[PDB]
Formats: C-alpha cells, structure tokens, sequence
DNA sequence: TCTGACACGTGCCTGGAGACTAGGGAGTAATCCCCTTGGCGGTTAAAACGCGGGGGACAGCGCGTACGTGCGTTTAAGCGGTGCTAGAGCTGTCTACGACCAATTGAGCGGCCTGCAGCACGTGACCC
DNA sequence: GGGTCACGTGCTGCAGGCCGCTCAATTGGTCGTAGACAGCTCTAGCACCGCTTAAACGCACGTACGCGCTGTCCCCCGCGTTTTAACCGCCAAGGGGATTACTCCCTAGTCTCCAGGCACGTGTCAGA
C-alpha cells in the first residue's frame, strides 16, 4: 500500500524534469538565429556558442 | 569550546542572509580570545596598581577605555554599563 | 545572559575571569560587563565583514573579507595591527610614482 | 641542506611585486634569502624550545603560535 | 542476442545524459554569476542563470 | 609595463607565491640545527608560510619607499638595510 | 665645525636641554584638556621630560640617517616623515 | 596655552645636536614641535586616566611610569 | 642564601613568586634557581659599570656609567633595548660622513 | 623593601674599590624588578601552556633560555643549576 | 676644617626558618588508534638559459638661495625667600556581597532515526 | 536497430524530530573579609615676591649645499626555447600521541621561635 507514496516522489522527479524542459524551451527561444526542433543537447550547445559569441563581441569592442 | 554559536546568532541578527566559512569562524574565535586576554590582563593590572583583590565593572570599564580607540571605547563602555545595570536589575 | 539581554554567555566568562589568577575575587557585574563588550565588538566586525562579502556578490564570509573589513577601518586596524590573518591577502596599493 | 635555493628568483620577484616593487636590482635575491633565513631561525628556535619543554617530539601549530606571539606577531585561523 | 539492444539503449541514454551534463558545466562557465559559486551548480539552476543573464 | 600588471595580479590573489615543498625541507634544514629527528605537523608549516610572506612583503614595501625617498625606481640592498636598521634589525 | 663641537658637548653631558618652566606649563597645558584642576608631582613631570628628550634624540638620529641615504646633510621634514613611517608612526 | 612655542629654536638645536644632526632646515622646528606635542599628549592621557581611576586629584610618578611602561617604554630610576 | 652559596635573598624571591599571581604553587627549588640568575645578571652589569667608572677616573658609579656599560655590551643592549635610564645620557656616536 | 644591600655587596666582591651613587642604585633596583617580572611572566605562561599549577626550576630555566641571548643564557643557566645543586647538597 | 659617606653600635619587629599533617596533583604504567612518514609513477608548469634593446643610474657642470656664523640688544628663567591649604595618608568601625556548599530544573547539544528532496540509472514510448 | 524524450526506481544527502546526557542557570543558606565610610593629622604642592645672569631675539654678511640640466654606458627587462622539478594521485608501515587507571610525594596550611634585617644615631675617614 505504501508503494502509492512513491507516486508522489515520482511526481517530484517529474517536476524536476519538467522544470528542465521548460528552461530548455526558454533557453532556445532566447537565442538569436532561432530554430525549431533543436534537441536538449543542441539547445545547450547553441546557448554555449551564443554566450561565447556575446562575450567575444563585447570583449572585441574593447582593448 | 567555541563561540561559533554566539557568533552565528549575532551574524544572523546583523546579516540574516549571510553565512560564514569555517576559516572565518576560527578567525573570529581567535579574535574573541585575544580581546578577553587583553581586558582581563589589564583589569588585573589595574587591581594590582590600586591594591585591590577584586575585579568589578570599574576595572573592566577602565581596561576597555585604555585598550580601545576613541569610538570603540565609548560604545563598548555603554554596552557594558547597560548590561550590568539591566542584569543587576534582573 | 537571558536577563542581561546578551547572546553571549556570562557563566563561562565568570569562570574565565576567576580562572587564570587574575584576581582573588570577581564581582557580579564584571562577567556581564565584559560579555556585553565582547558581543559588541564581535557584532561590529561581522557587520563590516558581511559588507565585504556583499560587495563581491558573496553570501558567505571568508578570511579575505575579514582582512578587507579590518584594514579599511582605522580603529580596528590599529587594534589588530599586529595580527596576521590566514588567507587574508593584501590591499591592492600601488604608489603613484610607479605609474606612467 | 641547500633548500633555501628551492625558492627561485621568479619566486622572489613575485613576492617583491606583492610588496609593490616595480624594479628589482640583481643583488636583491641574495639579500632576501639571508633575511628570510634569520626570520625562520628565530621562529623555529622558539617553537622547538616550546616543544622540548613539553617533552614532545612533534612540533605543533601552537608551538609556532607561541613562538610568533612572544615576537609580537599573532596569527588568526591557526589556533 | 537481442538482449544487447537494451544494454545498448541504456548506454545511449547515459551518453545523452553525459553530453548534456558536459554542456551544462560549459554553459555555467559562461555566465558571470556562476563565478560567485564555489560548489557545482545543479542542472536546473544553471539553465535558469543562463536565461536570467541573457 | 608588466611589473605593474604583476603587482596588481599578486596583490589581488591570496595564494602563496613561494614553493611549498622546498619550504617544508627548509624548515627541517633549519630546525635540525636546534634538534635532530624532529617531527612536524603540516599546520605548523602552513602557519610559518603565511607569516614568512607577510614579513617579507612588509619589508619590500619599506624598501620601495626608501628607494622612492632617494628618488630612485629600483630597489637595492642599501634600501633594505636602511629599512631594517630603522626597524631595529 | 661648530655643529660637530656642539654635538660632542651635548653627547658628552647628561643635563636636560629643555628649560623646565616652559615644559611644566606645556604638561599642564595638555593635562587640563583631559581634566581641569589637576595637581602634579614634580618628579612625575621630570620623568616625562626625560622620556620626551630621549624620544626626540632617537627621531633625530634616524632623520639624519635618512638624509644621508638621500646623499644630503641637511635634515628636512621629508626625512622625518620617512623615519616615522618606517617605525610605524 | 601656547607653551609648545616655549621650546625655542636653540632648544631644538641642542636636541638635534645631541642626536648627531649637523645641519637643520628651517622647517624642522615646526615639524618637531608638532610631533613632540602629540607624543606628550598621548603619554599624559594615560597618566591622567590612572589618576582618575584612583579618584585622585594629584598625578604621581607611578601614573607616568605605568603610562610609559604600557606604551612599551620602560623607565629606570623613577620606580 | 647561605646554603645555596648566594648573596641574593631566597625567601624574598620565594615570597614574590608565591604572591604575584604567577601560579597556584611554587616549588621549593625555584626561588634558589632564580635568585642565582638574578645575582649573576646583576654582577655582569656591576662588573662593567665599575670598569666604566674606572675609565672616567671615578671611584663611584653614576647613571652615565651604567648607560655606557649597557650600550657597549651587546647582550645587555638588546636586553635593555627599549629601556630609558634616568641621567644615563647618550653615547658619543658621530657619523663619519659629517666629519671634515 | 629594596635590593641596595645586595647590589652593593656584589659590587664590593667584584670591584672592592668602588661604590654606587643614589641615582645609579635606583636604576639597579628598577632593573631587578624588571628582570624578575620578565622571567616570572614567561615561567607562568609555560605553566599555563602545559596546564600546570606549579612553577619549578624547569619553567624558569626554559624562560631563561627563551629570554637571554646564547652566551649569556648559558652562563645564567649554569649558575642557576649550580645554586640548586649546592643548595640541595647543603 | 667642613660636609657627606661609610663603618660601627643599638633597638625592635617581621619574616624566615624549622616542624608537622593531609589532600590533590603530578608522575608512572598500560593499551589503542590515527597521523605522519616514506615510497612509486605520471603529467604539467615552472625554472633556467640565451639574445637584443631601451631606460635608468651615475657622473659632471653651473647658479642661486637659505642657512650658518658673528655681534649687539633685550628678556625670561632660575635661584632664593615667604606663606597657606587640600589632598593624601593613617587609623578605626561596620555592612553587604561574594565565596563556598548543596540541591533542582530546563534547555541545548550530540547522536540516531525518519522523511523529503536530489542525483543517477534503467525501462518504455516515440520517431527515423 | 539507433537516438531522443518521458516515466519510475534505487541510493545518498540534508533537514527535522526524538532520545539521552550534561551544563548552566536558578534557588537557598551560611560565614568572613574587603570595601566603604568616618575621623584626624601632616606634608607637599601651589601661590606670591624680588634679583641677577645667561639665553634668546634681532640684524647683517658670505659660503656651501642643493637644485637643475646634460651626456654616456651598463644592467635589467621582455620574449622565446629547452629541461627539470613540482605537484598530484595512490599505497603501506610504524611510532607517537592520546586515553584511562593507579600510586606516591610535595606544598600549603597551621604552629612555634629567633636572629637578622631595617631604621636610626654617632664617630671617623675621604673628598671637597
């Protein structure tokens, strides 16, 4: 019967996964050159490249 | 023994959202020990100079005034004075 | 402590005053007076150290913050002038004559 | 023997830089090593004396703290 | 024989996690706010800081 | 140009600029002159390292001021000696 | 030539080089700042004067050395300031 | 008031000569007087504090000796 | 003092150690050991001071002689490096660069 | 109380043909008190560090070694050791 | 010949010395655990070495002012003498607080367990 | 069959709660000393007055030192390349320190007694 309690814990694990999924959509949509159908790894990869580019550009403007 | 409990409580009262490292805490404990020795030593010397066998708030107050710089001396004395008056009353 | 309104202990302070052969006798006010003083000085340092932490976006105090907080305060710097602080670091002071 | 040479010229330069020194003559390195050697001898000799008095064979941080403390130098964080 | 397909699947799933985790650490390094952290940030926090930073 | 950058860099950071291993050996090298077959706690050595750098840095600062007083840029042993003599060494 | 003979004479002798009444008035001039209507023992005041002159002599020696380091004979406040700073004053 | 001026230029000359000074700039007299006044003020404040603690009206030699001693300067001959 | 072969008083040293808040207890041999040390150090100064008096054709020791004896002797000079001596005077030190 | 009797006797035993001025004697008395405090202070600290309630010749001998320079310490320690040896032997 | 110091003589009290007893502290012995010391292998960064150029330091020359030195005039400090009070020192008396000892109670800390949250892994579903 | 996403399970860590133990705080009682208060006396310090000598202050003149300017040479600084040590990670053994228990001795406290030490006065000697 106590196995039912695990469902709440399963929901908690799902909540963490869902928070990640929501942030992936926001993270991808907040980038320039937006594209659909990017997978989670691709969204992160393009986010990494964007931030490197953004850092490079602001650094390029100085010194 | 340590003051980590009391230091943390004071830190929370001043900075409710700020934590403290173990290294910083060790430093604060050394600080407190240092201050104690300075005052206790001077209070004893004052009693010696004045041929007294006991320590009272007067010896502590004078030791505080001698040891601390202008602003700290004034404020530390005020805190000591109230605590004794308040404790004595209660 | 409770009646004195202090966070810091008094009974151990009383013990430490009678211990170490400082005097033959200790008055009731002495442990209390001192406990208030120790708490006061502690609070002042913690306040400044916390500020040093905030200035660097930290929520946690480290020895570097304690060093900065003390040396920036002339009363504390004099009081602790002979004190070395582990991992405290140094102030970034450069003489003007050395600059181009 | 000869462990003082283990502190190399670049190490001396880094220390001098921390002290705000912009330009260093070639004679500084030998002078600096001599100064440090004296400092270490003074602190260590006192720390060892404290250890011996206690009839111990292992030197502790407190022996160093006492050695420094009596020399007008206290150290917070190490005890 | 076909048992290997499930073993391969669990290894593929871990490879996907490892690739994402590697990207999460790299992403965190590019956000200045992460510099204030001593401990490694959790997956959700890093993504949140990246969008907050942008 | 580099020297100013180095001063800023080293003043900003908190780590030791000396090497730890030769320091540990040096402590024994000296300590053995007082007593042989000694044992040491690592915390004792670390305490010494912090004190040693702080000591030398303070001397360097005074040495630099002495050179400046003489309107010079470089530091020399003569500047160290003046600071040391005034400080009672 | 005159200065050297004066140095030798003052180093040879042991008497106070400051007139007492001006000194006594100075002590009372200061002491009144802390508390009014004070009384002083003469021996206490003389103890102060001896310490004060000893202090200045030490200051002058270091000041002179600083001027010498700078390859000068005449002492300036600049030399005093360096000596005082090095000694932590 | 103004008894610091009571230390005349000749007084400074005599003291400077005792300290081995051969030649003196015109600015020394004022700098020296400023320093001396501050030095003496610190010593007296401690001596007076001792007198006040004892609730006395008269400052004694021991108040001075204790003041000097706590400042680091031990004096022989006055107790 | 007679038993120890000392000129200095043993009882007085014991009393000072016993009543000076140095510790709860004092060992019987401690006063003797210390009295000998104090006597030795005293003798070192007196021997030098007597020589200083002789060098000035004096048959009596004055504060200047003590000053001369102390500051010429390195060990004593370090020991009394911060001591001020009443009527001690100064040593006749002049820098060569100042001379013609 | 004073040490003038003992200081004078020692001088006579070293230099029979000279005496001590009043000012010089006041200085010697100040000296003796200063040395006593220095040694007794360190001996007390040694007892404190090692959590001991008794001061013996060991704490004093160590205090002498810590306070005095090499050559002087060797001679001072030898005299202290001999005095105890002679005392306990007599 | 006089003044100050040293030596000698006299008187009184305190401290030191000697004697005795008990408890607590110090010293000694045995056992156990952790840290330090010592050794081996691999990788990366630091140190060491070499070369070329510029700036800094040192040396030399010239000029002017401030400082140093001497003389004369004016003033204060020092020395000696006179007068009075408050504070300091000493003695005696009385009380409250602290110390010392015993007895209780409450809160907090430390350790252990439980619950909740987080991280990593495996399986099923969906898409190609 | 491969890759991604979604769902559930297993294990670990942190926070909260509970249990057990200790200390401090609290409460109560007794005894003595030290501190506080009161009274009395004397000295040193403070205040005032007068005179003389030496020092300080003011004025004038000249020199040396310090400052400013110019020129030359060497060392240090900066960069690149090569070699070694430092640093990092992993593994093993022994000794010292730490912890616990037991025994013995010394000092402090208490008690008793005397001389020397300390202070004061006189006489002689050495220096003035």
């Amino acid at each position: 019967k106590d196995k039912a309690k695990r469902v709440s814990r399963n929901k908690s694990e799902k909540k963490r996964r869902d928070q990640f999924n929501v942030l992936i959509k926001e993270l991808g949509s907040m980038l320039p050159g937006n594209a659909r159908k990017m997978d989670k790894s691709t969204v992160l990869q393009k986010s990494i490249d964007f931030l490197r580019k953004h850092k490079e550009t602001t650094a390029q403007s100085d010194a | 023994e340590s003051y980590s409990i009391y230091v943390y409580k004071v830190l929370k009262q001043v900075h409710p959202d700020t934590g403290i490292s173990s290294k910083a805490m060790g430093i604060m404990n050394s600080f407190v020990n240092d201050i104690f020795e300075r005052i206790a030593g001077e209070a004893s010397r004052l009693a010696h100079y004045n041929k007294r066998s006991t320590i009272t708030s007067r010896e502590i107050q004078t030791a505080v005034r001698l040891l601390l710089p202008g602003e700290l001396a004034k404020h530390a004395v005020s805190e000591g004075t109230k605590a004794v008056t308040k404790y004595t009353s209660a | 402590s409770s009646r004195a309104g202090l966070q810091f202990p008094v009974g151990r302070v009383h013990r430490l005053l009678r211990k170490g052969n400082y005097s033959e006798r200790v008055g009731a006010g002495a442990p209390v007076y001192l406990a208030a003083v120790l708490e006061y000085l502690t609070a002042e340092i913690l306040e400044l150290a916390g500020n040093a932490a905030r200035d660097n976006k930290k929520t946690r105090i480290i020895p570097r913050h304690l060093q900065l907080a003390i040396r920036n305060d002339e009363e504390l710097n004099k009081l602790l002038g002979r004190v070395t602080i582990a991992q405290g670091g140094v102030l970034p002071n450069i003489q003007a004559v050395l600059l181009p | 023997r000869d462990n003082i040479q283990g502190i190399t010229k670049p190490a001396i330069r880094r220390l001098a830089r921390r002290g705000g020194v912009k330009r260093i003559s070639g004679l500084i390195y030998e002078e600096t090593r001599g100064v440090l050697k004296v400092f270490l001898e003074n602190v260590i000799r006192d720390a060892v004396t404290y250890t011996e008095h206690a009839k111990r064979k292992t030197v502790t941080a407190m022996d160093v703290v006492y050695a420094l403390k009596r020399q007008g130098r206290t150290l917070y964080g190490f005890g | 024989r076909i048992k290997n397909a499930r073993e391969a699947h669990s290894q593929i799933e871990k490879r996907r996690r490892d690739k994402m985790n590697s990207f999460i650490d790299e992403l965190a390094s590019l956000v200045p706010t992460c510099n204030a952290m001593s401990r490694k940030l959790d997956k959700l926090t890093v993504l949140r800081m990246a969008v907050q930073h942008m | 140009t580099v020297a100013l950058r180095e001063i800023r860099r080293y003043q900003k950071s908190t780590e030791l600029l000396i090497r730890k291993l030769p320091f540990q050996r040096l402590v024994r090298e000296i300590a053995q002159d007082f007593k042989t077959d000694l044992r040491f706690q690592s915390s004792a050595v670390m305490a010494l390292q912090e004190a040693c750098e702080a000591y030398l840095v303070g001397l360097f600062e005074d040495t630099n001021l002495c050179a400046i007083h003489a309107k010079r840029v470089t530091i020399m042993p003569k500047d160290i000696q003046l600071a040391r003599r005034i400080r009672g060494e």
